[PDB]
């Protein structure tokens, strides 16, 4: 959820 | 550079880095309701399945039986952990961002409003580590020693072939001792500044298994794995 | 002792 998607994200 | 032949062997065990880190992002994207704290045990659960992977076609430690292998790298799991964490921090890491396996880069201020009294300790003391190894230029040929160092523990018990163990510590100490030797030659500090910061990543690495082992006691480190294998004796 | 660490180092 939260974290993976912010390390996707950049 | 001038490389001795010895460093030469050892580096041509280092897998390719960005295979290993879209394997463990696709991986966690499988995984998936996920906590952080969570999804981070995973990434370091995999982390060693790429470390075990590495040490399995490595030049010496291919010639062990299966227990001798075992043995070392119950003794070193978490140190091998920490050394890869730190050195890519050196490598890839800038301005307040600690670097994953995974090739993002997590701001450090992130960590700080999130972590605890043990992980602040922890955290910090990777820091300060991080960057005594970033003032002393550290680089692959004196990295790839300090793993081979660390794998080839003369601490540990219960070898079968305790001689091919002693002999590689010998011969990746002399070798870096080579090393330095040429490279670096008006810097003689450089070879033991190296050494001095083994009994560092031990310790760090220690303190990171206790932190580990209350976190999975506390329920937090989800159902169990190559990680808590390892932290299970 | 480690099932999973053996197997890891078989195959
Ligand atoms: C660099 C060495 C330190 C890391 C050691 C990690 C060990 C094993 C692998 C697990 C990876 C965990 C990832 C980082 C943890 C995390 O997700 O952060 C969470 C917060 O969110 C975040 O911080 C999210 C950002 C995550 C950044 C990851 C950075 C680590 C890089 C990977 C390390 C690889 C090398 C590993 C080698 C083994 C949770 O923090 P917390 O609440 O668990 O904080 C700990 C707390 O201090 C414990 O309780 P206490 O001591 O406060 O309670 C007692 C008190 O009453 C008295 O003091």
């Amino acid at each position: 959820n939260a974290l993976l998607r912010y390390l996707l994200d950049k | 550079a001038s490389i001795p032949h010895l460093i030469l062997e050892l580096l041509k065990c280092e897998p390719d880095e960005p295979q290993v880190q879209a394997k463990i992002m696709a991986y966690l994207q499988q995984e998936q309701k996920l906590s952080t704290f969570g999804l981070m045990c995973k990434m370091a659960d995999q982390t060693l399945f790429s470390i075990v992977e590495w040490a399995r076609s490595s030049i010496f430690f291919r010639e062990l039986k299966v227990d001798d292998q075992m043995k070392l790298l119950q003794n070193c799991w978490s140190e091998l952990l920490i050394l890869d964490h730190i050195y890519r921090q050196v490598v890839h890491g800038k301005e307040g961002s600690i670097f994953l396996v995974t090739g993002q880069q997590v701001d450090y201020s992130i960590i700080a409003s999130q972590a605890g009294a043990t992980l602040n300790n922890l955290m910090s003391h990777a820091q300060e580590l991080v960057a005594k190894l970033r003032s002393l230029q550290f680089d692959q040929r004196e990295f790839v020693c300090l793993k081979f160092l660390v794998l080839f523990s003369l601490d540990v018990k219960n070898l079968e072939n305790f001689q091919l163990v002693e002999g590689v510590q010998e011969q990746v100490n002399a070798a870096l001792l080579d090393y330095t030797m040429c490279n670096y030659p008006q810097q003689t500090e450089k070879f033991g500044q190296l050494l001095l910061r083994l009994p560092e990543i031990r310790a760090i690495s220690m303190q990171a298994e206790e932190y580990l082992y209350y976190k999975h006691l506390n329920g937090d480190v989800p159902y169990n794995n190559l990680l808590i294998e390892m932290l299970h004796a």
